[PDB]
């Protein structure tokens, strides 16, 4: 089940990509934007980014109250 | 037909030189005027000459 695509885009939040230059960061861009655009599809993606999220709002409750 | 078309990419690294036979193989990776230029002369072109 965590291996096929879920029906909703992705989870994780992940920063923008650096500017590029023709040699490696087309190689590295390339790369990061398809890895990036398969696994964030899968459901193994949804759980990763409730557990960032939730277990954060958790670590803030720990010093608010 | 003469010397013929050069491809290369952003990189400025790889470049592919193309025969004037070839050109009708590559067709519309060639830039928009290139190929309004071309299309009409298909009609009268031959393998390396133009009739």
């Amino acid at each position: 089940w965590a291996i096929k695509d879920s029906d909703l885009t992705g989870w994780v939040p992940m920063a923008e990509y650096p500017p590029a230059d023709n040699e490696l960061e087309d190689y590295a861009e390339h790369l990061n934007k398809t890895m990036e655009g398969v696994l964030q599809g899968t459901n193994c993606a949804r759980e990763m980014g409730k557990c960032i999220l939730t277990v954060g709002a958790l670590m803030t409750e720990c010093r608010l109250f | 037909l003469g010397q013929g078309i050069r491809l290369s990419n952003k990189r400025k690294t790889k470049e592919v030189i193309i025969k004037a036979e070839k050109m009708g193989k590559y067709k519309n990776l060639m830039r928009e005027e290139y190929k309004n230029l071309f299309e009409p002369l298909e009609k009268y072109i031959q393998k390396d000459v133009c009739f």
